């Protein structure tokens, strides 16, 4: 009975299930071919790909 | 003196008490399955 | 006469308070590994065809 | 002081202690929502994250999602996007705004359906028999045009036109679509939306009992062990007197 | 135990004092004081000042050595080549 | 005390206020509610904490966020349910902890009683404010009623209310306050508690017969420490069994709807443990006089020690003094269900009747009951 | 003790831990920082509170709300400025309160010292987290640096960080936490404080000469109570004069801009009292080894009592042992300004030099200094 509940509380702080869904969402499969392509925005930042 | 008496076999176990404890305390390598261990 | 299972047990384990502590740890160790596995089947055997675990077989890998 | 009837308690596949929900029926139950409730009543609080709860496998859900979604996506490079991407979205609302909602409803306000199970009194049975019951107005009673007489509803005049007739739809399964069969299949769905943890929690509900059977006697074993010295007392008064 | 009773043993030590009214709040504050400040300012100052002095030099020196390096680019390498 | 480890840090000699604290021999289970308050208090603060980390105080946000807990947070649903139901299992203890107070005449301890009174009076405030935080429908109007009620004061009333609200009504800044209060305030209760327990260590506990127990005492460590643990265990089920199978049973408020100031719910009540107080109020037609009773409802507990009318402490030996006492129990129990009913002439009259009876028992009958029995036994 | 009102509630005999606590006669003003910590602590919690009532924790809201305080709330500008500057006037006390510790050799009290160490170590945590709350630019990046630094741990590092963040980065849920911590945590400091003061009552204070003062003691009520008040008064100006005329002077961070994760400010530093610690870090090129020093920076304070190397407690009588000590002062003072400078080569070398010297003074020279002088005086 000890280990579960302790492991249950600590399982509250660690990670949301919503944010985890927002981790690495860029799947690609589009771009623009050759040397210009297009772009995206992964974990907050966004540049060129 | 120093005669280290059964305190040594005492401590020796106690050291092995917590060592298993952490493994039990935590999980990690879950440990070579050795009687059920989920996938 | 041979000592009853306890009479042995007490001399081997519960005497030294170290072992008396240690045995407890390994005890709960194996305990949760077997115990939890049984509890599912009992529950799962109650609900059949009400869970994807069974239901998912209709559509899984097409 | 309208007489409020009570929904008679029906059996429920989840009614029992350790009873669970039927996922199979839920798939239908969701299908209805996308069909009918899409008109007015929305659900803000749920994502497409459903995956294995309603059994939709992640692949199926993705395609299931990527039809539905959202508008626009070009507002000077700031905004959202078409075709949701991952499941992250919530469910698209039919209305931009409470006013545009109310306007088409002829002054009526469709409530949110997310937790509406736990909101109204009477539990889910309220809904089912409500959608069930539509009667003929008794002799000597009048109503407004939109308002329809239904006994369960508190004022017994409702602006909801009855949605259901026999076989409004076809099911992904193909089970015949019945006003009774259709209705219940929904009234299971909502019950899942109001507590998605449902089927998960009762595990402990069982699993804590099997745990707890041990302790109470065991602890009660020790208590009498310690005290056993007190309850064994004997006194005697031996004065030199 | 209790604090004041048992503290320590002292013998034949006599004490005198006056009411705070009889006497003054400033028994030659400026006159008797201002020398007293000095004689006790110098006893430490030998032991205190020197280390801080070292700091201030480093600070000044540090900035200058810093300045020359950055501010003047055509210093070591002038713009010829 | 040779190499006894209990001296060496001093702080442990302060920790022999527990272990060797001598106690009576015979103690009914009714004295276990000493501990079970504490543990119901601790179990809050933690479970009270890990809610805070995901909660947000805003008129726009707050309700959305509570949605966000039950849905998206791993193990997020248990905690919210432990916290809320951990309140009700707190009072049901608390009342009993008063009940033992009267019926054995423990109030004879004169100071410890009083600090008892305040310590109650605070909780009722805390367990209120938090109940606003979800910002649901029953929280909004249930907020206006209680506060706006306070306007009854003859002159400063009109200002004093508007002060707390920080405006004309219950919009934002009225919320943010009631978060920052409901957060801090339990710590103060924990502060007083370690005072409320203090004076007790001087005179020791009372014991069921109402007799000076001096000749018979027992170490506190081997014996009662188990019994509290055993006591501590039965709580969990009574907490778990409720919070796990049947979440909303005692969760009697049915209203999760986001508060709309325009609409009004047909029936409005506090949660259960308050009702009887709120029932007292409806009785008095006169507004101002009405409020006083509600304030005077609890405070009378402080005046009880003046009314000790007899020569023996317990009520276990006084049949009369016992006879009445139980009628008072149903009398309260009556009030509970009364307030939980609409205001319609079969009910209306009843509450007015039960109201007077309530005081009449405490304030007249019981102090008289002791007088006769002194006369009976020839005292 | 006939009708002495100090017994009757017991709690007041606990309150003769102050009034008759005997003290030395001669006490320098340097012992006033006993109190002035406490009052700087209380004055927080209040002024720390009335900020909470209008603050809101959200990524969207928070910064807007702090705007909302300085603008729209009656007397809203003083409080925010008392709170923030009430932090700096807290440390400037605190350090002195350690300084007196060494130079008179008060650390000889072995337990009270340690609890001293922790009690420091906590504050540095609190006065950190709050500094995130405004959610300004210097708060955002100054958050990432400190935390992400902790990834140095060989294996569990990568997880342990992501745990606190509750995600991949410093977005919302990382904020909400650091409110709920920075709120509660001071109360714990107040908890320890009443322990940290306890052990002291057993042995009494030390006194400047480093001599057992037994023969000469004084009541605490008529005398030192004034002197602390006088001490308590000079703070206010030093607090007011700063907070009133020159708000932003010690408010050295210039950055109110709403945090943009994309941009980066050219220079990034903690506020002042941290710098020297952060300066230690830049020295070590090796990352992991670098972190340890920073952790090992303070902890050495715990090991000092092992190094008492001489036969007399004070440093007022040891010229050498006094000579070095002051060099350590400038040495710290050096570090401060060093970290506050860019990492060009004139500075770079310097910090590396001052780093070694710092430890060399504490860990080698000072313990040696006492040895010689024992030998000198013929001890
Ligand atoms: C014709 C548009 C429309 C359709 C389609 C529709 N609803 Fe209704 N429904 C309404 C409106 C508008 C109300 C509230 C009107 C009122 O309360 O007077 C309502 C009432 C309700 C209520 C009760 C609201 C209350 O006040 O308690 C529920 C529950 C509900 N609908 C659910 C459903 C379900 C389930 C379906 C699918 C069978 C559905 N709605 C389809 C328009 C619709
Ligand atoms: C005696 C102690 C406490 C009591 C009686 C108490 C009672 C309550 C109650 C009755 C509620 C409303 C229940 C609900 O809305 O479901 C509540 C909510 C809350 N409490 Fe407490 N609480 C206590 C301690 C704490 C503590 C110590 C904290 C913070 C550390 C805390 C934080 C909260 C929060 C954030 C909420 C809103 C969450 C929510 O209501 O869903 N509470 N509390
Ligand atoms: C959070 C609130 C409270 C806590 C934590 C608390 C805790 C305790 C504890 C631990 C004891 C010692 C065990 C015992 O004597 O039963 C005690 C004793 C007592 N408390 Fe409280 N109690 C609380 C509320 C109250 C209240 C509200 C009252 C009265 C209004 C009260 C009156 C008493 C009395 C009279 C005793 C001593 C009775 C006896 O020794 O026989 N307590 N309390
Ligand atoms: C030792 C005690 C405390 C210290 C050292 C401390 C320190 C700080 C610091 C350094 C800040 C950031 C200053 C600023 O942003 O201008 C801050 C902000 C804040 N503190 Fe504290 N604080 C303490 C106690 C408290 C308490 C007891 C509370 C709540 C009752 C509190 C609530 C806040 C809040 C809400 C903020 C954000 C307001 C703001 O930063 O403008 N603090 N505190
Ligand atoms: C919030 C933090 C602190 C508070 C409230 C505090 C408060 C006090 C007070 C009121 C005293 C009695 C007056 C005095 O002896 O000067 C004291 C004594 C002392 N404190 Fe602390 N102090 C704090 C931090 C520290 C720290 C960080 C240390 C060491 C690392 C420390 C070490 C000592 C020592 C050694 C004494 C006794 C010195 C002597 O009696 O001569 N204190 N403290
Ligand atoms: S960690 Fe990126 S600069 Fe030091």
């Amino acid at each position: 009975a000890a280990k579960n509940v302790v492991s249950q509380f600590v399982s509250s702080m660690s990670a949301s299930a919503d944010v985890l869904a927002m981790s690495k969402i860029e799947i690609k499969l589009s771009d623009i071919p050759e040397g210009k392509n297009m772009a995206f925005k992964w974990r907050g930042k966004p540049l060129f790909v | 003196r120093q005669l280290a008496r059964n305190w040594v076999p005492t401590a020796s176990l106690w050291g092995a008490v917590g060592a298993v404890g952490l493994v039990w305390a935590t999980d990690w390598r879950l440990i070579l399955d050795w009687v059920p261990y989920i996938n | 006469v041979a000592p009853t299972l306890t009479a042995r047990l007490y001399s081997l384990l519960f005497r030294r308070t170290s072992t008396f502590a240690l045995t407890i740890v390994v005890g709960a160790l194996f305990f949760e590994r077997a115990f939890d596995q049984g509890a599912d089947a009992i529950y799962e055997h109650i609900n059949e065809g009400k869970l994807w675990k069974h239901i998912k077989h209709k559509y899984e890998n097409k | 002081s309208d007489l409020e009837l009570h929904p008679p308690s029906y059996p429920w596949s989840h009614r029992g202690l350790l009873s669970s929900l039927d996922h199979t029926s839920i798939r239908r139950g969701f299908q209805v929502y996308k069909q009918v409730c899409s008109s007015c009543h929305s659900m803000d609080y749920v994502a497409y994250r459903h995956l294995v709860g309603v059994c939709y496998t992640e692949d199926e859900a993705k395609a299931l999602a990527e039809e539905v979604e959202v508008q626009d996506g070009p507002n000077e490079d700031g905004e959202m996007f078409m075709r949701p991407g991952k499941l992250s979205d919530y469910f698209p609302k039919p209305y931009p705004n409470p006013e545009a909602a109310r306007a088409a409803n002829n002054g009526a306000l469709p409530p949110d359906l997310s937790y509406i199970v736990r909101a109204r009194h009477g539990g889910e049975d309220y809904v089912f028999s409500l959608l069930t019951g539509y009667c003929e107005p008794p002799t000597g009673v009048s109503l407004r045009e939109g308002l329809y007489f239904n006994p369960y509803f508190p004022g017994q005049a409702i602006g909801m036109a009855p949605p259901i007739y026999n076989e409004v739809l076809e099911f992904d399964d193909g089970t015949p679509a019945t006003m009774s069969q259709v209705a219940k299949d929904v009234c299971t769905f909502l019950r899942w939306a109001a507590e998605p943890e449902h089927d998960h929690r009762k595990r402990m509900g069982l699993k804590m009992l099997l745990m707890m059977g041990l302790l109470l006697p065991l602890v009660y074993a020790m208590k009498r062990h310690k005290w056993s010295v007190l309850k064994s007392r004997k006194l005697a008064y031996r004065p030199p007197k | 135990g209790r604090q004041f009773g048992h503290l320590t043993r002292v013998r034949h030590v006599i004490t005198y004092s006056l009411s705070p009214f009889e006497q003054r709040a400033f028994p030659h504050y400026f006159s008797k004081g201002i020398p007293n400040v000095l004689r006790r300012t110098r006893a430490c100052i030998l032991r205190v000042a020197p280390p801080f002095v070292a700091f201030y030099l480093v600070y000044t020196w540090g900035t200058q050595e810093f300045e020359k390096s950055k501010r003047k680019n055509p210093a070591a390498y002038e713009n010829d080549r | 005390m040779t190499n006894i480890r209990k001296s060496h840090p001093l702080m442990k000699i302060v920790n022999n206020a527990f272990i060797d604290l001598p106690a009576p021999s015979n103690i009914s289970s009714w004295w276990n509610f000493g501990s079970l308050l504490g543990i119901c208090l601790i179990l809050q603060i933690l479970t009270g904490l890990f809610l805070a980390m995901h909660y947000t105080s805003d008129t726009t946000t707050a309700f959305s966020s509570v949605t966000h807990i039950c849905r998206d947070v791993n193990y997020g649903w248990i905690i919210r349910y432990m916290h809320a139901n951990g309140a009700s299992m707190f009072f049901i203890c608390l009342y009993m902890h008063v009940g033992r107070g009267l019926y054995y005449g423990s109030y004879t301890f004169l100071e410890t009683w009083n600090i008892g009174v305040i310590l109650l009076l605070t909780v009722m405030a805390t367990a209120f404010m938090g109940y606003v935080l979800p910002w649901g429908q029953m929280s909004f109007w249930g907020a206006t009623v209680i506060t706006n009620l306070l306007s009854a004061i003859p002159y400063i009333g009109t200002n004093l209310v508007e002060w707390i609200w920080g405006g004309f009504s219950v919009d934002k800044a009225t919320l943010t306050r009631f978060f920052a209060f409901h957060f801090i305030l339990p710590f103060i209760i924990m502060a007083i508690a370690m005072v409320h327990l203090l004076f007790l260590h001087e005179t020791g506990s009372n014991n069921p017969t109402g007799i000076s127990s001096d000749v018979d005492k027992i170490p506190f460590h081997p014996y009662y420490t188990i019994k509290d643990i055993l006591g501590a265990l039965l709580l969990i089920l009574a907490l778990m069994l409720l919070v796990l199978f049947a979440p909303d049973l005692l969760g009697d408020p049915d209203n999760y709807t986001p508060a709309n100031p325009l609409n009004t719910p047909p029936h409005i009540k506090p949660e259960w443990y308050f009702l009887f107080a709120y029932a007292i109020l409806r009785s008095i037609p006169n507004k101002l006089g009405g409020v006083l009773a509600l304030a005077f409802s609890i405070l009378i507990l402080a005046l009880i020690p003046l009314l000790h009318t007899s020569k023996q402490r317990s009520m276990m030996f006084r049949p009369l003094s016992q006879c009445l006492f139980w009628a008072l129990v149903a009398d309260l129990l009556t009030l509970t269900w009364i307030g939980g009913q609409p205001v319609e002439h079969p009910y209306i009259t009843i509450g007015q009747l039960a109201s007077v009876l309530y005081f009449l028992l405490i304030l007249v009958l019981m102090p008289t009951a002791g007088t006769i029995e002194n006369k009976l036994l020839k005292w």
